[PDB]
């Protein structure tokens, strides 16, 4: 409804949440780096974010930076295609999934893994924080392989009561966790991003990462690094 | 700290033998709902809230709410404070819980769709599971048939309905067929039935034995939240982020198995959601449960109960009592409700009576002047009838209170008048009546009679020059006076003994024209009070002194919606209103903001009446070429078991100063108070000091959109300010002896862009006062506000840079006035204005001082000082200057989760210094949204979106953190606090109100 609403049709991006990674990448410059190769976007519709990722990475870079270069997009719902970008409507839990997406790259890693999902709050704040939570665990597993070994992963968090728990949950995957609001953030919103550079090491209708970060964790909160974001 | 009380969302509700248990905030409420008396509040968790609870028939409550779970026993609920110790953390969120058919196990339900089979210390003895993939559930119940018949009905996120039996382990439904995710699943007692909702806005009714999709229903215009059988799985009750509970119809029939009709619908909470509901059948009650923290019963038989609620007739259904005596194109053309029913009277002047007794219609007498265009009133009390017409004719006929015989009659035209096109009554003392007669001939007179209530003849007859722009719409008597509403907002008072004075004209009283009703409320020494409303929705009440009179209006406020045709007060000091919106009447507790009722007229409804009774009102109208009567009854019950406070975020709170005025001593035990809410209102209310129990006075709705800060700058002034560069001024009255009166003294200019914030510097004596407001677009204005012209002048404007400006904060330091900001780049930002505006700073406390000089502009000076402080935006910004107003230490909260401690020093030259004394890094795990200094600058308390609120103390400039504790109030982003004479309170704001002593 606001300034980026009007903006993102000027721009022709789906959505004013594309501002959103722009002022993100305005510092942490993870798509500002020639090498940077391979990139996944989770719960991408209706693909914003993959624009920003199109724009950055084909649109206004040097040929020379464009090789070997793989945009995928994921989300359940079915997305309008993206130049340069491979649009999978899959779920993020299911099998070959992380089969398939392993295939579009030459079975490598990504170099960065992006989410910015959200269900539509409820207004219950202790419901909407711990679905997001529910939405951050299962994307986890999916970053937990692709991600290269000292990639960066984003995703959208509610930075609510129960913020601190999610930040240690996380500290044994990464060397530097970092918290975000953009500017193009609605201060109206519990939003932000938690900017997870440096992948550390991993482990080595069933359990999964929620119930196995739980059963380390337990009931233990710490306090992320905080970093703004934009210019 | 101790927490003393809380407002806010209270999840779930359940009728058990006269009680009430509400789950509220994590404490569950106890009352007795027939007298609503709360019997106990008990906490239950340490901090999640109550979403779902349910009693075994020996008093055993099992609750649970997010990954809490809890089994407790009634009689301790009953009696004690907490029951925390009892709380156990599952490792998944709980979508439901039920009690084991025989009570000796509970049955968890989780978001995955396991059910835990637990012992009742809540440990699990084993779990029960589907095969396939994970389903994630937003809803679920488990139903409980028979000792080995238990349902899992669980709604997904994906939009199926999974219902599988517990102890095989086995699918018997899939229900697909909604298009959003599934918020809430019940099951009929009598085991025929499923219904669903979920955000596609729609409730399905679904065949258990086959599995079948039998009805889709549509009504709620936004996302449902909850629902339930009742009244033997004959009807289904649904409650909605849309704030209203609707009932349904379940209709069987052979052709079609069963579908769903809807049937009543109840508007029942403030904006938005509903979340708890449940019926006793017995006596066709439901109980609420809302985001706004308010409990409502609502009376489901409200049109039937009695057995008389609604009745109509149509001129044939008369005909065929009286006869056929009705001309062609005659039709009913007034009426007016007595003890014994209906006297009414038609365009052709036959005057008709309708027994509420026998049922029957007669014809009464025919008085064939009253043929022309007739006008109908009545002293309802007294069964007096007056009929006036066009011709300047007026009949008055009183009837006996049971037998309806006409014992007296009055005829006479009053020669004065040519035309005659309004016809006023009121009471005037124990033995006469007021009537007064108007033309439109603006040189003919305004007439007065005063009438005896026992024979009806003329008592005397006063005569008045009309002021210019009158038309007389209402009429209230006062002492020797008549008040007489009129359009144009305009309010005039004759002296009945003396038709020659000049008439007291109040004009323009709103912006709205016809005045609807004029009503006696209160008086003190020599003042009287009286609410006055408007038909397009604006309601004012002034206050007339005898010193000659004066007048001063202290309240104004507009109705949310529609036309306010009348208001008045109820017992209980509650004041009602009523009108129309459109086609709609209304009846309208205006004080705790729910409707008492609602009646479909003739949207034009050019022909009403309303009248009370005892037990109630009735409603007289004529619809579609029927007279109908409606019967509005009190309720069977208690409106509302706690009246609730927003239902949306609270931004800022403010507490109404202790002052050496005369503030009236029904307020003594508490404190008046405000909060203003992204929902656009400011709710002014009161607080008891021992109890924090609160009540509401009133909800003031001139902001256009949500409320960004409210303050009251001193002990009759508060300022609120929104978006739209809404900055109102607002004058406060607490003198008489039941509420307090607000009403708006002025607007801010206006140039879109928000007022982030002001502050103000009183101008020593005046009463008079400097305003600073800073903008999104950075840029910050200077004001002087004048009282007797009532009017802002703008003294300086300037900008800083681009960015956004949160706060702003005027301090006075030696005879310098500085302004510091807070800006989004996080820096802290001094100007020292002086120079630049013509007043003077007192070195101690800081007093400003008028120089009377002639209003330019300045420009804002370039700053003194910039200091960076945090990293992002600064959301709180308070201050405290030292003994000698030399220094001043600065306590600034961040969207960077730190605290900041700065100091802003003058030397002997005052040269300006502003140096950084501390910053904790990591004084909350998210945005640090409020932080006050208190006890002289040495303790701080702060709020934050963790919902932690934290006790800090200050030595030597460095901050140490000394207490913590959780508050439910979700999204905590307003912080209030008062001293007591050192004890302090705490008002506590964001999704709920807590308050809290220290
Ligand atoms: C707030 S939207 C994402 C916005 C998007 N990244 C953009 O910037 O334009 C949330 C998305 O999460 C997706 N989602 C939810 N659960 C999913 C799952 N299990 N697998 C894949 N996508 C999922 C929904 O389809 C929805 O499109």
């Amino acid at each position: 409804r606001d300034l980026y609403y009007r903006k993102a049709k000027e721009q022709g991006y789906r959505a004013r949440s594309a501002f959103k990674l722009l002022q993100l990448n305005d510092q942490f410059h993870f798509l500002d780096d020639p090498n940077l190769k391979r990139v996944v976007d989770l719960c991408a519709a209706p693909g914003s974010w993959s624009q920003v990722l199109s724009r950055k990475l084909f649109d206004e870079s040097p040929s020379s930076d464009k090789e070997d270069r793989k945009i995928v997009s994921v989300d359940l719902q079915p997305m309008s295609p993206i130049p340069h970008v491979t649009t999978l409507q899959a779920d993020i839990t299911h099998p070959k999934t992380l089969a398939r997406i392993l295939k579009l790259f030459g079975n490598e890693k990504a170099d960065f893994v992006c989410s910015d999902g959200a269900p539509d709050v409820t207004g219950l704040h202790d419901l909407d924080e711990y679905v997001q939570q529910q939405l951050i665990m299962s994307a986890l597993q999916l970053t937990a392989c692709i991600l290269k070994k000292g990639g960066t992963f984003v995703a959208k968090i509610f930075r609510g009561r129960d913020i601190d728990m999610l930040y240690s949950q996380l500290g044994y995957l990464f060397d530097k966790i970092v918290c975000a609001k953009p500017r193009s953030s609605r201060g109206t919103s519990l939003e932000a991003f938690i900017v997870c550079l440096g992948y550390n090491p991993p482990s080595n209708n069933k359990l999964c990462i929620s119930d196995k970060l739980s059963h380390w964790n337990e009931e233990e909160r710490n306090i992320a690094e905080f970093m703004a974001c934009g210019s | 700290m101790k927490d003393l009380s809380h407002y806010g969302p209270a999840l779930c509700v359940k009728f058990y033998n006269d009680y009430v248990l509400a789950g509220y905030g994590p404490f569950i409420h106890v009352y007795d709902y027939h007298s609503a008396t709360l019997i106990n509040k008990c906490r239950l968790f340490h901090y999640n809230k109550v979403h779902g609870l349910s009693l075994s028939s020996e008093g055993k409550i099992l609750a649970y709410g997010a990954r809490s779970v809890t089994i407790v026993e009634l009689e301790d609920v009953l009696k004690k404070e907490s029951l925390v110790d009892f709380e156990r953390i599952n490792s998944d969120w709980i979508t439901g819980a039920t009690f084991s058919f025989d009570n000796l196990q509970i049955y968890l339900l989780t978001c995955y769709n396991k059910v835990l089979i637990c012992d009742l210390n809540c440990e699990v003895l084993f779990r029960k599971s589907l095969g396939g993939e994970r389903s994630i559930l937003y809803s679920g119940i488990i139903k409980v048939f028979g000792p080995d018949k238990v349902y899992v009905n669980a709604g997904t996120v994906m939009g199926g309905v999974i219902i599988w039996d517990l102890f095989s382990e086995t699918k018997i439904h899939n229900l697909l067929g909604h298009e959003g995710s599934i918020f809430y699943v019940n099951l009929s007692n009598n085991g025929r039935y499923v219904a669903s909702c979920s955000d596609d806005r729609s409730i399905r009714l679904w065949d258990l034995e086959t599995g079948k999709q039998l009805s889709v229903g549509w009504s709620h215009t936004a996302r449902i939240w909850n629902l339930m059988f009742f009244d033997n799985d004959s009807k289904l009750i649904s409650v909605s982020e849309d704030c209203t509970c609707r009932v349904w119809n379940i209709i069987e029939s052979r052709e079609n198995v069963a579908e769903l009709s809807i049937s009543n619908v109840y508007e029942v909470h403030l904006i938005k959601s509903i979340w708890g509901v449940d019926v006793k059948d017995d006596e066709m009650i439901a109980v609420t449960s809302g985001n706004d923290g308010r409990l409502k019963l609502i009376d489901l038989l409200q049109l039937k109960r009695h057995g008389d609620e609604e009745t109509s007739f149509s001129l044939d259904d008369i005909a065929k009592q009286c006869g056929d005596i009705f001309e062609k194109n005659e039709s009913i053309k007034g009426f007016q409700w007595f003890s014994f029913g209906v006297i009414a009277i038609t365009s052709l002047g036959k005057i008709l009576k309708y027994s509420d007794v026998t049922k029957q219609w007669k014809l009464l007498l025919t008085n064939e002047k009253f043929n022309s265009y007739p006008i109908t009133n009545g002293i309802q009390t007294q069964n007096i009838a007056v009929f006036s017409n066009n011709k300047s004719d007026i009949l008055l006929i009183k009837f006996s209170k049971d037998s309806a015989d006409i014992i007296e009659t009055e005829e006479f035209h009053l020669d004065e008048l040519s035309k005659t096109n309004n016809c006023l009554v009121t009471e005037y003392d124990d033995d006469s009546f007021l009537l007064t007669l108007q033309s439109p001939n603006p040189r003919e007179k305004f007439v007065c009679l005063e009438i005896s209530l026992q024979n009806l003849k003329i008592k005397s007859k006063h005569c008045f020059n009309k002021p210019e722009n009158f038309s007389s719409s209402c009429l209230t008597s006062f002492r020797n006076h008549i008040l007489v509403g009129s359009r144009f907002s305009t309010l005039v008072i004759y002296n009945l003994l003396d038709e020659s004075e000049e008439p007291f004209i109040i004009r323009r009283l709103s912006p709205g024209d016809t005045t609807t009703s004029i009503e006696f409320v209160e008086d003190k020494d020599n003042s009287a009070v009286f609410s006055v409303t408007n038909r397009d929705g604006y309601y004012v009440f002034i206050e007339l002194t005898k010193n000659r009179l004066s007048y001063k209006v202290l309240h104004s406020n507009k109705m949310m919606k529609g036309f306010l045709e009348g208001a008045f007060f109820n017992s209980k000091g509650e004041y009602i209103t009523y009108g129309f919106k459109s086609s709609l009447f209304y009846l309208y507790n205006e004080t705790n903001c729910y409707e008492l009722a609602s009646e479909v007229c003739g949207g034009s409804h050019r022909l009403w009446n309303l009248a009370k009774i005892t037990d109630g009102h009735v409603l007289m109208y004529i619809k579609a070429s029927r007279f109908h009567l409606r019967k509005i009854y009190n309720s069977i019950v208690p409106e509302t078991l706690e009246n609730g406070v927003h239902g949306r975020e609270i931004r800022d709170i403010s507490i109404c100063p202790v002052s050496n005025t005369n503030t009236n001593d029904n307020f003594k035990d508490g404190h008046i108070f405000c909060t203003a809410s992204e929902d656009t209102t400011i709710k002014l209310g009161y607080f008891n000091n021992r109890t924090g129990k609160v009540q509401n006075f009133w909800t003031q709705r001139k902001h256009v959109s949500g409320l960004q800060r409210c303050q009251f700058i001193n002990h009759k002034l508060m300022i609120s300010s929104s978006a739209r560069e809404e900055l109102f001024l607002w004058e406060l009255n607490d003198k008489y002896n039941k509420r307090p009166y607000m009403t708006i003294r002025q607007a801010l200019p206006v140039s879109d862009l928000r007022i982030m914030d002001f502050d103000v510097k009183f101008i020593s004596q005046s009463g008079d006062f400097l305003l600073v407001t800073v903008y999104s677009d950075s840029t910050i204005k200077i004001w002087h506000y004048r009282e007797n012209q009532n009017k802002f002048d703008l003294i300086m404007q300037g900008r800083y840079k681009t960015c956004c400006l949160f706060n702003v904060v005027f301090i006075a330091l030696k005879e310098e006035l500085l302004v510091v900001i807070s800006p989004t780049d996080g820096h802290l930002v001094v100007y020292n204005i002086t120079e630049y505006v013509p007043f003077s700073v007192d070195p101690i406390s800081g007093d400003l001082v008028d120089h009377k000089l002639d209003a330019t502009i300045s420009n804002l000076p370039a700053p003194v000082a910039q200091l960076p402080v945090h990293q992002s935006g600064v959301k709180s910004l308070d201050y405290v200057a030292n003994a000698t107003r030399t220094s001043a230490t600065i306590l600034t909260g961040g969207d960077d989760n730190g605290l900041g401690l700065s100091n802003l020093k003058l030397d002997d030259s005052n040269k300006v210094t502003l140096k950084t004394s501390d910053f904790i890094a990591a004084a909350a795990s998210s945005t640090i949204t409020s932080g006050m200094l208190i006890n002289g600058g040495k303790e701080v308390i702060t709020t934050s979106v963790d919902q932690v609120i934290r006790a800090w103390e200050i030595t030597a400039g460095k901050l140490s953190l000394v207490d913590k504790k959780r508050t439910t109030v979700a999204d905590t982003g307003s912080l209030e606090i008062i001293s007591n004479d050192s004890e302090k309170t705490l008002l506590i704001g964001g999704v709920g109100l807590s308050i809290w002593k220290k």
